[PDB]
């Protein structure tokens, strides 16, 4: 099932990717565009996608992901200053008509940073207890390392 | 002398390197229009260098970019034939929003080529983006079940300023890429 992964700049999605790529069996061919990887199980798919981040686009991600399962929010556990503005972007990607069924993974990345907010301040700053109609999930990560990465996709398995 | 082949060799080792050695040796002025002009040459460099490079955040590699885009001539292009082009003079990278970046400057340069075929650079972009996006739905081997022409009609709703671009329009973009993807540029 296709997956669209959001975040601000610098929390860690492409090198989520990256360490996703590098689990699968299954090696791609470089195609031009997009970061995209596939993480195939035996049962269940995941086709995660890194394509927002500029307001003028988001039309074609809410076309592109109508009506999609899952979402998934990575966050940069370090980045004290930018927090706020992650929660605000979160916020308005879950008034979207478009994801309104999807469930929400959050990766907590950058666990290894000394000064990381732990999984109860994230969940503390991007008002995850305000949510009220949104099956979500906390999964804290190391992406340098591949540290709750597959973790993470688990629970996604187990709400899909 | 030798010292180009060397500059060469290190811009695609680590592109900012080969160009800090390249200025500090008097072999490249350090302007944008300069290092855009030595890019877009592109001689014994990298296709994937000059793209990580076009790609980078900095104040000074977005106005190389910009003066990148500006050595190319799209006139008498339509979107796919200009956006080919484009990208094989360097290798688009794959993080969302170097690609973003690269297709605000493409399609600044694009509308003013050619006048009048997008009432805004803006809706240019977005479709540009979006011909990127099917690139990848189309051909990257991650995505399964391909999208049909019905499909890329309807994601692209509402961009033409709140309205919608021809359909006629975007058959003949969806009709290019299906038939022939984006070739991964050699040099
Ligand atoms: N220390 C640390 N750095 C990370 C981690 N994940 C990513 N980074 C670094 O953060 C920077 C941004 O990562 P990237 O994947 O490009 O972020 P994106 O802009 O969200 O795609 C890079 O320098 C990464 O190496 C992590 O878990 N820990
Ligand atoms: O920017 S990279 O992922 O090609």
């Amino acid at each position: 099932m296709r997956i669209l992964m959001v975040g601000l700049d610098a929390a860690g999605k492409t090198t989520i990717l990256y360490k996703l790529k590098l689990g699968e069996i299954v090696t791609t061919i470089p195609t031009i565009g997009f970061n995209v990887e596939t993480v195939e199980y035996k049962n269940i798919s995941f086709t995660v996608w890194d394509v927002g981040g500029q307001d003028k686009i988001r039309p074609l991600w809410r076309h592109y992901f109508q009506n999609t399962q899952g979402l998934i929010f990575v966050v940069d556990s370090n980045d004290r200053e930018r927090v706020n503005e992650a929660r605000e972007e979160l916020m308005r990607m879950l008034a979207e008509d478009e994801l309104r069924d999807a469930v929400l993974l959050v990766f907590a990345n950058k666990q290894d940073l000394p000064n990381a907010m732990n999984a109860a301040e994230i969940t503390d700053k991007l008002g995850l207890h305000s949510l009220r109609h949104r099956n979500w999930y906390i999964q804290a990560t190391c992406a340098t390392s591949g540290d709750g990465l597959y973790e993470g996709l688990d629970w996604l398995s187990n709400q899909l | 002398n030798r010292k180009m082949a060397m500059g060469r060799k290190k811009f695609n080792m680590d592109p900012k390197k080969g160009i800090q050695f390249l200025v500090e040796n008097e072999l490249l002025q350090n302007t944008p229009e300069e290092i855009a002009r030595f890019l877009y040459k592109g001689e014994g460099l990298n296709k994937t260098a000059i793209g990580d490079y076009l790609g980078e955040r900095e104040e000074l590699n977005l106005a190389v970019l910009h003066a990148f885009v500006d050595l190319h001539e799209f006139t008498d292009l339509n979107l796919v034939q200009a956006l080919r082009q484009f990208l094989w003079s360097f290798r688009l990278p794959g993080k969302a929003q170097k690609i973003d970046r690269m297709m605000e400057a493409f399609a600044q340069r694009y509308c003013l080529c050619n006048p009048g075929v997008f009432q805004s650079t803006d809706t240019c972009y977005v479709l540009s983006y979006s011909v990127i996006m099917l690139n990848t739905d189309l051909h990257n081997p991650n995505v399964r079940d391909k999208m049909g022409l019905e499909r890329f009609v309807a994601m692209n709703r509402g961009i033409n300023e709140g309205g919608d671009l021809p359909e006629e329009l975007l058959r003949n973009l969806y009709d290019s890429i299906r038939n022939e993807p984006f070739k991964i540029p050699e040099d």
